[PDB]
C-alpha cells in the first residue's frame, strides 16, 4: 500500500 | 542552530541542499526557516514537508530492515540498533510536530495551508504509530486519526474533488485506515469515493491541473488494485 | 563515542548498518572498532572500506552538484553551502586518514593488509585533492601519488596481478593519474599494462577467483573505452 | 573515469 511518496518538491 | 542565517538564505539552501540530495541539512534549514516565525508561502511549505519525508522515510526503510532481522532472530545488538533507530525516527517525528504545534498550524487560517499541515501531522502521528506498541499505539493512533479527520472535513468542505492536497491527504488517511487502524474495508471506501469524485471533476481542469490529479488518482487507483 | 562498546558487537552493528544502508552509522561503528586497538581481518577492512567509501561518496556527489551550480553563477550562499560541504568531506577524510596513521598501516606487515590500507590512503589524499585549490593542490596530490606508489610497489612484488586489490589498486591509480595528475597518458598505460598482465593469469584461477578478477578487468576497459 | 565502486560489502 504506497501513501504519497513525497519527497520531490 | 540557524538562528543567525537570513529566512531568505535558509530558503535558498533548503532548494540547494535538495539538488543535491542532502536531506538532513535540506530539513535543517527548513526548521530554521520555521522558526522565523513568519507563515510559509505555499513553495515553502512543500520544501518543508519534502525535507522532513525524505529524511524519516530513510529512517523508516532502516527501521523495517532492522525489525525484520529482529524478528526473524527470534545477542542484544540487533534490538539495541533497531532501537537507536527507532528513538532516532521518534524524535524526528516529534521535531515537526513540534513545528506544527509551535505555531505553523495556529496561524494557518486559509484552508489550503490548514488542510496541509494537518495531513502532516497526521502522517507523523501515523509513522510514530508504527513503531509503536502497546497502549502507546491506542493514544498516538487516535491523534493521527483526528488530525486527519480534521483536514478531510476541511477539505471537503473548502476545496474542490481535485485539489492534489485534497487526493494525497485521502491517499494517505487510506493508508492509515488499511495499514494503522486495520479497518481495510474503510481504506477501500474512502480510496473509491475519492477516485470517483475526481474522476467526476477532471472536465473543469486546464491540461497542467489535469495531469497533477491524474497522478495522485492513479496513486489511489494502485492501492485499490493491491488491496481489491 | 564508541569506548563502551564490545569490539564484536560494533562489527555485528556494522553489518547491520550496511544492511539498512545507515553508512553513516556504519562508519562510525567502524571507526569504534579500529579504535580499539587489534589488526582487522580481512573482512573487517572491507566493512571499514565500505562504511566511508559510501559517506564520502555521497559528499562528493553533493559537493560537485554545489560546485556545478557556484560556476555556473560565476548572493553568498551557494558558496557557503559549497564550503559547508567541502568541510564536511575533508572532515571524513581527516578521519580515515588519522585512522590509517594511528594506527592500521604501522601495523600492517602482511601484503594484503598494507597495500589495502595504503591503497585507501591515496584514495582518501585523492578526495582530498579533487577540493583541494592552488599550491595545498600540490602537497595533497604528492602524498596520493606517494601512498599508491608504496601499494603498487608491494603489489608487483607480492600478490599476482590478477589479485583484486592489486587490480583495484591499479584501477584507482589510474584514475589518478587521469583525473588529478593531468597524466592521461601514464593513466592509459597502467591501465592497459594491468588488464593485459591480469589476462595472462587468469589461467591459474577457480571459477570463483576468475569472477572476482574479470569483474575488475572489465572496469579497466571500461576506462580505456572512455579514454581512447 | 570509474573508481572502484567500493560501496557494497
Ligand atoms: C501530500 C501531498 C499531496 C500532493 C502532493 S503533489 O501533488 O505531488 N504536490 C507537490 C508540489 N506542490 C503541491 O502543491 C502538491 C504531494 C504531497
Ligand atoms: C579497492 C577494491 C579492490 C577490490 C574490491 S572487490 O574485488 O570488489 N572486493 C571487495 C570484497 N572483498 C575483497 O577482498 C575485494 C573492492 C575494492
Ligand atoms: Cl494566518
Ligand atoms: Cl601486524
Amino acid at each position: 500500500a504506497g501513501s504519497i511518496p513525497g519527497r520531490r518538491s | 542552530a540557524m538562528g543567525s542565517m537570513e529566512r531568505a538564505s535558509l530558503i535558498q539552501k533548503a532548494k540547494l541542499a535538495e539538488q543535491a540530495e542532502r536531506y538532513e541539512d535540506m530539513a535543517a534549514f527548513m526548521k530554521g526557516a520555521v522558526e522565523k516565525g513568519e507563515e510559509l508561502s505555499c513553495e515553502e511549505r512543500n520544501l518543508l514537508s519534502v525535507a522532513y519525508k525524505n529524511v524519516v522515510g530513510g529512517q523508516r526503510a532502516a527501521w523495517r530492515v532492522l525489525s525484520s532481522i529482529e524478528q526473524k532472530s527470534n545477542g542484544p545488538e540487533v534490538r539495541e540498533y533497531r532501537e537507536k533507530v527507532e528513538t532516532e525516527l521518534q524524535g524526528v517525528c516529534d521535531t515537526v510536530l513540534g513545528l506544527l504545534d509551535s505555531h505553523l498550524i495556529k496561524e494557518a487560517g486559509d484552508a489550503e495551508s490548514r488542510v496541509f499541515y494537518l495531513k502532516m501531522k497526521g502522517d507523523y502521528y501515523r509513522y510514530l504509530a508504527e513503531v509503536a506498541t502497546g497502549d502507546d499505539k491506542k493514544r498516538i493512533i487516535d491523534s493521527a486519526r483526528s488530525a486527519y479527520q480534521e483536514a478531510m472535513d476541511i477539505s471537503k468542505k473548502e476545496m474542490p474533488p481535485t485539489n492534489p492536497i485534497r487526493l494525497g491527504l485521502a491517499l494517505n488517511f487510506s493508508v492509515f485506515h488499511y495499514e494503522i487502524a486495520n479497518s481495510p474495508e474503510e481504506a477501500i471506501s474512502l480510496a473509491k469515493t475519492t477516485f470517483d469524485e475526481a474522476m467526476a471533476d477532471l472536465h473543469t481542469l486546464s491540461e497542467d491541473s489535469y495531469k497533477d490529479s491524474t497522478l495522485i488518482m492513479q496513486l489511489l487507483r494502485d492501492n485499490l488494485t493491491l488491496w481489491t
